[PDB]
């Protein structure tokens, strides 16, 4: 029913309880409170009810005052209906921010603080200082600055005429005028201004910015125009642009709108293993305790193990586990990980769980004393190993019911011991044309135990002549020895600033040491903010292999979030999509949070997304309830019903689109809504501004495997187009925003290849035919042409099978291109390449034989293939990054490998081409026998 | 110093490949169950917490209504308006029912909590006694494919074993 039964908590303690609507506003409910209050004992005392703000328990459990009383109950959401009314005053805007970002980032701030943690509370303190700050600073900037903030260009990756219709802002009245396409917008400004005058006439040019049409897109900077995507889009489609001149007041509108070494403990490493505690195993067998150290996914030693006690819950053992290695010896990131074993009494061994702990602390401190390691579950993975060294750092927030292992670091010394600052380091670290010969061929395929000791003799000479080889040179370090280490890092602190290629790499988890991810990081501020939101998504999964929370890798994307609103939109989308996943839920909520202080603006732009995508929820959990019951134009009826209703209907309307903030998604077209026919159905939303735009929900499924095939297929094309090549491709917008729940950007005018198919048949030509008539035919077919080649490339390189009728789309352009890549990299042995006979048929124009043609479509394939070969390392380095991310697709150097087959980068330029030629030919060989079956 | 006929080999080679599938799924299903359960479990922890907050609340509001009542009380048994401090007193009664169905109510979820926890660790159990089985069956089905391609067994007739 519509009313629900709300306690009232007054001032004087007064208590009431009546029904409101759940629709109702707090103002309402406020005044409905007023009006009863006053039948009620000690009314007289009260002030009046704006002297009041009514406060709530909120669905992550915390205290929350309403400042906003034009928020309906329902969209409240109390976790009880019990308002208790509270004076305004104190910080109120500290109050407002703190209780948005706890329902905005879907973890309660009070969950950081509840676990008495110094690192995480000198994380907060650390991070929100610096995000308020360049918040404040980027507040005292220009309009200028600021539109670059907000709004950053949108370019090409890169003589004729073009009409562009011009706009003022507040007038109906536009003007149309010739423009040159490589004129700056400063130059269009000063036309429509002249031509603004020559009506009263005055206003300087520069006081202007150009803006699309019902869009966030605004043409600035010395570019010529030609270079905007917009204008790009226009001059190929044949549009004529339709921008608005927008003032510099109208921007600033939006704007404010102690005495003991390390290295004297040459004593050895220990610990003691004290209990177990809530193991849930077979009483038949016994448990066991393997420890080892290990930095990175290099073992520091050997695995020493407990010794066998029976199963029950609360396991006790009470051993002195002694290892290999000195106190001394320990490296930095140094890192104690243990395994559970269930095993059979001696007379398949059972992982139970995992759980790692780093040996130094967040301040440097080596630990002592007891601790309580809560342990994730093992999953048998192919590659069953002993222990789980790349596994997180950070405890199972499950502390009620995980399994947990009881250690105890043992006093090395009276008084605590640090990790040697880097001023002893560089001080400890100091100091043939055969051999010589021999690195040369080295180091030009992971290294063998004999050419590890002449890399680390030559190490001088690896710095020197072979920088690019520094990712070698430390996986040939001894990290177990502190000499070895020291003399790394000296040469690691003058070694020079590499590529952003060799950079990527050394993010890797082989690569653990903290100077290492901070020179890492140094080489990547050379990224421009375009390049950056090509990696953004690697970038964010790394931040799984880090071990402190403050570290140089979140500073950067934080840096570049707070410089960037683009990039700050999907770091936050990157980071929100993961906070139901345990292991990260801690560190990204803590990012998102500084991140948000930082970023008031966007926070209230990302609050509306966040309403939306939850109703958005709760309608497809309607639909996919109602479609098992009734028949589909019912189902759909009721889901109409459903969104026009005033708070759904308003929060899924006027909203910018997750997918592209720049995109409004203005009035709902409730009746062009609907749903699609597979297993999730997922939900078809249909919005209309200003000049048709659709999105896909979809819950059920992980997109995440789509986003990054989506986004490969994106860095293809930009790679293409810098070479110039474009190959006509659809990246359409694939984004995770939750728990398996994301959005899927509509591509309209465009149909599946099965449904024109099903209307040696002409179908799909006569169906560009009858979209493109007489002369515009040709540019269709050259569409066709340029896109089947790129998709074609594409899903062979990436290993994309399971392509049919019913996930092949074509625009009405002619484009064609490919959707749902739930699989990759030889997932459903080597994908072949593959054509389709059909396809052949439209690029040789309804001809048996047109040799022309189809040597110009071979050349494509063949450039296409050729480019992505030159950026091979570029695709290995970021799907090696992407393991992280726990693909069941991208698990292994296996899949890796897939990628350097099909690249074939082990071969020469000459060599790959002729092979994929071959395979090309072969392809059209089979293109033959498969639709004669 | 450093046992069968191919097609015998290889039709055991099918049955442990099924076998193995089979337990795959059984495991992937209650590693799904493990998953819910302990986001379910979650959930509820931060509703109890919800609750402690709620009942806290109430309880300031107690205290509010016992210091702050106490004036007007002792006010109006002067001016003889008995009937105003009755209003008050019946008032503050009612809040305090209130707060013992909220109780009952946060104490229903801790014992749902509790159930769901034994859940959870039997869910866990379960995993733990499948893991040998599910390991024991990757070792040899891969052990019974190494054979065969030692053998020199085309990679046609693995795979029409392999599933
Ligand atoms: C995993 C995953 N990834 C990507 C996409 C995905 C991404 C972008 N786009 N752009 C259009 C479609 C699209 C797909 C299928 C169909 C259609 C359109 C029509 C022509 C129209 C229709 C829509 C809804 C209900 C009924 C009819 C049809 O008949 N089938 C599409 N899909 C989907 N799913």
């Amino acid at each position: 029913n519509q009313s629900v039964v709300v306690d009232f908590l007054l001032p004087t303690g007064v208590y009431l309880n009546f029904p409101v609507s759940r629709n109702a506003n707090l103002s309402t409910i406020k005044q409905l409170l007023w009006h009863r209050a006053q039948y009620e004992p000690l009314f007289h005392m009260l002030s009046g009810p704006e002297a009041y703000v009514f406060t709530c328990i909120n669905q992550t459990a915390e205290q929350q005052e309403l400042e906003d009383e034009q928020r309906r109950l329902c969209d409240v959401q109390p976790f009880l209906p019990v308002l208790r009314l509270v004076a305004r005053e104190g910080d109120r805007v500290k109050k407002l921010i703190n209780s948005q970002i706890s329902l905005l980032i879907g973890k309660g701030l009070h969950e950081f603080d509840s676990l008495c943690d110094p690192e995480v509370n000198d994380f907060r303190a650390k991070m929100c200082q610096f995000c308020e700050e360049a918040a404040a600073r980027r507040q005292q900037l220009g309009w200028e600055a600021w539109l670059q903030y907000s709004f950053p260009l949108q370019l090409e990756p890169s003589n004729r005429a073009l009409l562009v219709n011009v706009k003022f802002e507040g007038s109906e009245e536009s003007f149309t005028f010739q423009v040159s396409t490589k004129d700056v917008p400063l130059a269009l400004m000063a036309c429509a201004l002249r031509k603004k005058a020559t009506v009263r006439q005055v206003e300087q040019p520069e006081d202007y910015t150009l803006q699309v049409n019902g869009r966030h897109e605004y043409l600035y900077g010395s570019y010529p125009l030609c270079q905007f995507q917009y204008i790009c889009s226009c001059l190929h489609s044949g549009l004529t642009p339709h921008l608005t001149m927008v003032h510099s007041s109208s921007i600033l509108a939006m704007r404010d709108e102690s005495s003991v070494s390390l290295w004297s403990l040459e004593q050895p490493f220990r610990i003691e293993l004290i209990q177990g505690s809530k193991v849930n195993a077979d009483e038949r067998m016994k448990l066991v305790v393997q420890a080892g150290l290990f930095h990175g996914n290099e073992m520091l030693c050997k695995t020493v193990s407990s010794s066998e006690v029976s199963v029950c819950s609360e396991p006790v053992w009470k051993q002195r586990l002694e290892f290999d290695i000195n106190i001394c010896d320990l490296p930095r990131m140094a890192r104690l990980c243990f395994a559970l074993y269930a095993v059979i009494e001696k007379a398949a061994d059972c992982p139970i769980a995992w759980a790692n702990l780093m040996l130094f602390d967040y301040k440097d401190q080596l630990k002592t004393g007891e601790r309580c390691l809560y342990m994730w579950p093992s999953v048998p993975d192919e590659k069953g190993e002993l222990l789980n060294p790349t596994g997180t750092v950070r405890s199972n927030p499950n502390t009620d019911s995980a399994a947990a292992l009881l250690i105890c670091l043992p006093e090395v010394a009276p008084h605590p011991v640090y990790y040697p600052a880097l001023e002893k380091i560089l001080e400890l670290g100091r100091h043939t044309e055969e051999e010589q010969l021999q690195l040369r061929e080295i180091l030009e395929g992971e290294l063998y135990e004999h050419e590890k000791d002449l890399v680390w003799k030559l190490r001088h000479e690896v710095q020197e002549h072979f920088p690019e080889a520094l990712a070698r040179l430390l996986l040939v370090t001894k990290w177990n020895k502190h000499e070895d280490v020291a003399q790394m890092l000296y040469l690691l602190c003058s070694w020079p600033e590499l590529p952003v290629l060799s950079a990527l790499e050394l993010l890797d988890f082989s690569f653990p040491d903290c100077h290492v991810g901070s020179f890492a990081i140094k080489s990547l501020r050379k990224l421009t903010d375009d390049e950056l939101f090509q990696y953004l998504l690697q970038l964010v999964q790394v931040l799984k292999y880090e071990s402190y929370l403050d570290c140089e890798l979140t500073k950067f994307l934080l840096d570049r979030a707070l410089a960037n609103r683009k990039i700050g939109h999907f770091l936050f989308w990157h980071l929100r999509s993961e906070m139901h996943v345990p292991s990260v839920a801690l560190r990204f909520g803590l990012i998102l949070e500084a991140y948000c202080r930082g970023s008031t603006h966007h926070m209230k732009v990302l609050m509306k997304q966040g309403e939306a995508l939850s109703k958005l929820k709760a309608l497809n959990d309607f639909v996919k309830l109602s479609s098992q019951k009734t028949p589909k134009p019912q189902t759909k009826e009721l889901m109409h019903l459903c969104m026009r209703q005033e708070a759904y209907l308003e929060a899924l309307s006027h909203l910018q689109s997750p997918l592209d903030p720049s995109t409004l998604l203005a009035e709902v077209c409730v009746e062009q809504c609907t749903f699609m026919d597979s297993k999730m159905k997922p939900l078809w939303i249909m919005y209309s501004n200003e000049e048709s735009v659709g999105i896909i929900f979809k819950n059920g499924d992980d997109l995440r495997q789509d986003m990054l095939t989506l986004q490969m297929i994106q860095l293809m094309d930009v790679l293409w187009k810098q070479e110039g090549l474009d190959l006509r491709m659809t990246p359409y917008g694939c984004l995770p925003t939750g728990d398996r729940t994301g959005l899927i950007e509509v591509v309209l005018r465009s149909d599946t290849i099965a449904n024109i198919q099903l209307n040696n048949k002409d179908a799909l030509l006569n169906w560009l035919k009858s979209k493109n008539p007489g002369e515009a035919l040709d540019r269709a077919i050259e569409e066709f042409t340029l896109s089947c080649a790129g998709y074609c490339v594409a899903t062979y390189v990436l290993g994309i099978g399971d392509r049919h009728s019913d996930n092949i789309m074509i625009r009405e352009s002619g484009q064609l291109f490919h959707i749902d890549f739930g699989h990759f990299l030889g997932n459903f042995e080597r994908v072949p390449f593959i054509l389709t006979y059909d396809f052949v048929h439209v690029i040789q124009q309804g001809k048996t034989n047109n040799s022309e043609k189809f040597e110009r479509f071979r050349g494509y394939c063949e450039r296409a293939y050729t480019i992505l070969r030159r950026h091979g390392l570029l695709f290995l380095h970021l799907f090696a990054l992407m393991r992280a991310a726990g693909l069941p697709e991208l698990s292994c150097s296996k899949d890796i490998q897939y990628l350097k087959d099909s690249l074939a980068l082990g071969k020469t330029e000459e060599e790959a081409l002729k092979h994929f030629r071959v395979k090309f030919n072969e392809a059209l060989r089979e293109s033959w026998k498969t639709k004669v079956n | 110093y450093q046992e069968d006929n191919i097609e015998a080999v290889g039709k055991k080679l099918h049955e442990y490949n099924t076998q193995f599938q089979e337990k795959s799924r059984e495991y992937d299903r209650l590693y799904e169950d493990y998953t819910r359960t302990s986001q379910e479990i979650q959930m509820k922890r931060t509703a109890i917490e919800a609750f402690n907050e709620t009942i806290k609340i109430f309880e300031e509001q107690c205290q509010t209504q016992e210091r702050y009542s106490k004036e007007y009380i002792e006010k109006f048994k002067r001016e003889g308006n008995e009937t105003e401090i009755q209003r008050i007193m019946h008032n503050y009664e009612k809040l305090k029912s209130r707060i013992s169905e909220i109780v009952d109510s946060r104490r229903r979820l801790e014992e749902d909590l509790k159930k769901q926890a034994a859940e959870y660790r039997e869910i866990d159990k379960r995993m733990n006694s499948i893991k040998p089985d599910l390991i024991q069956l990757r070792k040899t089905r891969d052990q019974y494919l190494m054979w065969l391609t030692q053998k020199g067994v085309r990679q046609k007739k693995l795979n029409e074993w392999l599933g």
